[PDB]
């Protein structure tokens, strides 16, 4: 009879009441995707940033009182990637110092990789964070003579340094040049298109790095900034 | 006879008013995808100068084509209050707009945290309760009646319908209703512009070589310029006559009062450009 | 021993279309029409999150299960609209859900690799996880349920498995497929069942022999949703080419197509009708179409969702449509 | 090897003719279209929905 009804809708309230608190932590928070070939340093990043802040591969930590969520997933023909399209940010790490080794050359294949995810039809408004990780690994390659760039790479020897070009502090002329050229490499693809939905941005990174966490945090805020402001016609 | 075409303009101006914020009524609250924290606001708005359209400025059309007031003092009071009312809690919706966009924009992460549904309830009833403390208490209590033989006739007769205040009165309404809000607006809106300067300036030198503020420039531009160009003007004379007696004429009085009139119905055109209305629009 | 099984491909062919006497069309075309078909909505649920990947009405046809990526699985009452279950998941991404015949157990999976079973009708009335199945190297991506104790998943490495959920063991495995396997349906009888996969393939496994028996073939991209109709001799397919296809068991080929030049997106779910008359197909264009099994003459728009359509169901009496959408609404229509 | 084995069981199956598997399908389409409330409205005194 009535009695039934009146116990049913008490469940209701509570179930309801229920759901407007976990929707003030789900809008509170951020998540990342982390992407990237084998063998390029992806959890060493994971690593460097669960410790100091605090299937499937997933992290929690909080910088300045705000949420972020991390997860990795980890195989060509993903299927499962028409997911993520409701991320903040898409983190890419790429090993720089390995562009002699083959498994063609494993630096080409990122850049395939790097390609076919920026050309998606799901991830047309999600931006990318560029890791150019083992640096030092690159600069000792190229500090001594052998194995040059040119040999397989054929555009590196009509390549000159840019003028708005910042040289590490007390870097050789010799490995500014190659960082730079294969930074401008993975930026002419993101420059191609884009129709300012999305941007990229470029670091370089190394495995005793520690400032990895506040470079995610300000790119985060420069994102979501962004977007208000295209939002509003403001840009 | 230019009085009657005089007429014929000015119906299109209150079918017009009626016309653009009935739109923006329905859109809004027919459709779901369309309710967020802003639109409350956009919605009060529209309901404000709806209420305008529909109220003030089809009576005062009647009165200066007829020369004369046929619904008597009560009436004439009651009108004046509304009319009041209804300009003082329009303008200080534009300044909740800009602190909003200017907290969206300034702190992205805490936007999220500060403004909810129930804060933009309180805000927006705090307003029409300010704007409401203005107009409606000061002239049903007869604290802004002139002291002037002139003014004590036009109260006396119950056939004029004229407007008559003193300083103190004129100059607070004033301050409450346009100056507050300007300096907040200007401030609000010069700080946006630096954010949006400084962020294309930082893309600019992030990928410059494989690729000025026109946009925001402009977008800014046409509220600013809206905005003052049509309620500065009035806001000058409305002291100027008052602190000095005969130096204005009323028909300049009147003029600029109705130039400030159209700001309501200008308003959705430009507050209602964004993709979703116009597709809203369309499908209606 | 390459040729030698090019040899054998060619005779099969050749066998199939010795026995194509006449199209469908041909043989129905003097069939009536049955003209335009208008449905409104009569529910709309809310109290999701995020989006909505699964859906699975009740046999009693009254209460039904969805699934979000939010991290939720709340279990709605369509009579009343009232929320009875609300169980928080470990894992938010969520591909799957499914509903025990007999009421008592709901299944869930995901990106997780790992499929959890929930026990609704317990003591003390507190849901908690029963059992996790596990063994699997890829995605779930659907699972339907046999009896209490039995249940058939298909993951994303080309491979589907029948579990017993007592032991949480294997009792069998179905291997063949060259590519991720997306969907699968099981008999009337619960004695065969299909699957689609990702090599523009389905085929026809036995439950008690384990072990394929057809092949059919006829799509260029993708399959992504699958079922049989009410006879049981006979199923349709849908691909991401907006093209549905309607296959025979006995006659082993391809029967009638439903395509339409104006459409040019992909189709994420089909359902049949009680009397298996209408042919219900979700699209990527943000809304769903109703075709006609006999005809291919389309019959009606159901347009009222603001995102892509992910599920569809129908009841077993036949009374309503349930869809679900990525704008975490569902709608019931009769 | 394992390959070449599995099309030489589905090779030798019994098969029908096209017309008998059509006239199947509609003789059934049309045994149950009276008991389908989608094909049918129901009359709105027993629409659980409404
Ligand atoms: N010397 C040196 N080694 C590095 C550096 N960065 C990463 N590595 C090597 O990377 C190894 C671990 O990273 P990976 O091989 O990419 O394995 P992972 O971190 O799980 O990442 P995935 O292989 O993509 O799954 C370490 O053992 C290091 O030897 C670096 O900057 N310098
Ligand atoms: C007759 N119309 C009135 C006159 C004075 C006045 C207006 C609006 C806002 C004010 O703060 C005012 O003091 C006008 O709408």
């Amino acid at each position: 009879q009535r009695n039934e009804e009146k116990a049913q809708r008490e469940a209701n309230k509570k179930i309801e009441k229920q759901l407007q608190k976990d929707k003030q932590v789900y809008r509170a928070t951020h998540r990342l995707l982390l992407l990237g070939a084998g063998e390029s340093g992806k959890s060493t990043i994971v690593k460097q940033m669960r410790i100091l802040h605090v299937g499937i591969f997933e992290t929690k930590f909080q910088v300045d009182k705000v949420n972020f969520h991390m997860f990795d997933v980890g195989d060509e023909r993903r299927k499962w990637i028409q997911c993520f399209n409701d991320v903040t940010a898409i983190i890419f790490v790429v090993a720089s110092s390995s562009y002699n080794m083959v498994i063609t050359n494993r630096l080409q294949e990122a850049l395939n990789l790097f390609k076919s995810i920026w050309n998606n039809r799901w991830l047309r408004t999600i931006s990318v964070i560029l890791f150019l990780n083992k640096q030092d690994l690159l600069a000792e390659k190229v500090l001594a003579g052998k194995s040059k760039i040119e040999d397989y790479f054929p555009e590196f020897a009509r390549y000159t340094t840019p003028e708005d070009a910042t040289p590490e502090p007390g870097e050789d002329p010799r490995v500014t040049r190659a960082k730079y050229f294969i930074r401008d490499e993975f930026l002419r693809i993101s420059t191609a298109s884009g129709d300012g939905r999305h941007y990229c941005y470029p670091h370089f990174t190394c495995a005793v790095d520690t400032e990895n966490i506040r470079r995610v945090f300000n790119d985060c805020r420069d994102i979501i900034q962004r977007m208000h402001l295209r939002q509003y016609e403001l840009l | 006879v230019w009085v009657v075409g005089m007429g014929i303009v000015m119906s299109l101006i209150v079918l017009a008013i009626v016309f653009g914020n009935v739109l923006v009524i329905t859109a809004i609250a027919k459709f779901e995808r369309l309710q967020t924290v802003t639109n409350y606001f956009i919605t009060s708005l529209a309901c404000a100068d709806l209420v305008m359209g529909l109220a003030v400025v089809p009576f005062g059309a009647a009165h200066i084509l007829t020369k004369t007031w046929t619904f008597g003092n009560f009436w004439c009071e009651f009108w004046t209050s509304i009319d009041v009312l209804c300009v003082t809690a329009s303008i200080e919706t534009l300044c909740v707009i800009a602190v909003d966009r200017y907290f969206a924009i300034t702190s992205p992460f805490k936007y999220q945290s500060l403004l909810t549904k129930n804060k933009a309830r309180v805000i927006i009833l705090m307003v029409w309760i300010v704007s409401g403390l203005t107009s409606f208490l000061p002239i049903q209590m007869h604290w802004y009646r002139a002291t002037h033989q002139e003014a004590i006739n036009c109260y006396a007769e119950e056939t004029c319908c004229d407007f008559f205040t003193n300083q103190a009165y004129a100059i607070a309404s004033s301050i409450v209703s346009f100056y507050v809000p300007l300096v907040i607006m200007v401030f609000v809106y010069s700080r946006v512009f630096q954010e949006a300067k400084r962020q294309l300036q930082k893309i600019d030198k992030s990928e410059g070589r494989f690729h000025k503020e026109h946009k925001a420039l402009k977008t800014l531009g046409i509220i600013m310029g809206t905005f003052t160009l049509c309620w500065l003007p009035f806001f000058i004379v409305n002291i100027v006559h008052v602190i000095q007696d005969n130096l204005i004429r009323k028909e300049v009085y009147i003029l600029l009062n109705w130039i400030g009139y159209v700001n309501s119905g200008f308003n959705p055109l430009i507050y209602c450009r964004s993709p979703d209305f116009r597709i809203a629009f369309q499908e209606l | 021993l390459r040729q030698e099984a090019e040899q054998l491909k060619n005779q099969i062919r050749d066998a199939r279309k010795a026995c194509a006497d006449a199209t469908l069309s041909q043989i129905t075309n003097n069939i009536d029409p049955v003209g335009r078909i208008q449905m409104r909505t009569r529910r709309t649920l809310r109290g999701h999150l995020a989006k909505i990947y699964a859906m699975h009405w009740g046999t009693d046809s009254r209460l039904l299960v969805s699934a979000s990526q939010d991290g939720k699985l709340i279990i709605w009452d369509s009579y009343t609209t009232n929320k009875v279950h609300a169980i928080p998941l470990r894992s938010s991404w969520v591909m799957t859900c499914a509903y025990a015949p007999s009421g008592n157990y709901v299944a869930c999976g995901g990106l997780d690799n790992i499929c959890s079973i929930y026990n609704l009708k317990t003591r003390e009335g507190n849901v908690r996880v029963s059992r996790e199945l596990a063994g699997h190297t890829g995605y779930l991506s659907c699972c339907r349920f046999l009896d209490d104790n039995q249940i058939v998943t298909s993951s994303g490495d080309t491979t589907c498995a029948l579990w017993d959920i007592e032991t949480g063991q294997q009792t069998t495995t179905f291997t063949g497929h060259t590519g991720d396997v997306m969907s699968l349906s099981l008999a009337p009888d619960t004695r065969l069942f299909v699957s689609g996969a990702c090599d523009a393939s389905a085929k026809l496994w036995d439950v008690r022999e384990g072990m394929c028996r057809q092949t059919f073939t006829g799509h260029e991209s993708d399959i992504n949703a699958i079922c049989f109709f009410p006879n049981g001799n006979a199923f349709a397919t849908g691909s991401d080419d907006a093209t549905c296809r309607l296959f025979d068991l006995r006659a082993d080929q391809e029967l009638m197509t439903y395509s339409h030049d104006n459409i040019i997106c992909g189709i994420t779910s089909v359902s049949f009708s009680k009397s298996g008359r209408l042919l219900l197909a979700g699209y990527d264009d943000f809304n769903c179409n109703v075709w006609d099994a006999l005809k291919a003459d389309r019959a009606g728009v159901l347009a009222g969702h603001d995102n892509r359509v992910s599920c569809l169901g129908v009841t077993d009496d036949g009374m309503a449509v349930a869809t679900g959408s990525w704008d975490s609404f569902l709608k019931i229509w009769n | 090897r394992k390959l070449v084995e599995q099309l030489k069981m589905e090779a030798n199956i019994d098969r029908i003719k096209v017309s008998k598997a059509a006239a199947d399908l509609m003789a059934y389409c049309e045994a149950h279209a009276k008991e389908d409330p989608l094909l049918t409205p129901v009359p709105a005194s027993e629409n659980p929905f409404r």
